[PDB]
C-alpha cells in the first residue's frame, strides 16, 4: 500500500541498498556498514 | 542447524562409560524445539 501520504513528507529515513558484490538469497539481511569498492585500491572504509 | 529461519535442536541425555571420547554406540536424536528467529549464526561460542 502507499506509504506516499504519510511517510512522504522529504523522507530519508527509508532506504535501500544501491549496490551488492552479489544477490541476495532468500530472506538473507545485509546490515554490513561496508563500503561499495569499485576499485582495486583499498577503499579502507573510507570513500 | 538454522534452515528456514528455523534454529534446531536435537537431544539425548544418556548415560555412558568412558573418559576419552564419543563411545560407540547408536542412539538416534529426537527434536526438542525449533524457534524460526531467522538469525543466520555463522560463528557460534559456548559458555562455560
Amino acid at each position: 500500500w502507499n506509504s506516499n501520504n504519510l511517510d512522504s513528507k522529504g523522507n530519508y529515513n527509508y532506504l535501500y541498498r544501491l549496490f551488492r558484490k552479489s544477490n541476495l538469497k532468500p530472506f538473507e539481511r545485509d546490515i554490513s556498514t561496508e563500503i561499495y569498492q569499485a576499485g582495486s585500491t583499498p577503499c579502507n572504509g573510507v570513500e | 542447524k538454522n534452515i528456514d529461519g528455523y534454529f534446531k535442536i536435537y537431544s539425548k541425555h544418556t548415560p555412558i562409560n568412558l573418559v576419552r571420547d564419543l563411545p560407540q554406540g547408536f542412539s538416534a536424536l529426537e527434536p526438542l524445539v525449533d524457534l524460526p528467529i531467522g538469525i543466520n549464526i555463522t560463528r557460534f561460542q559456548t559458555l562455560l
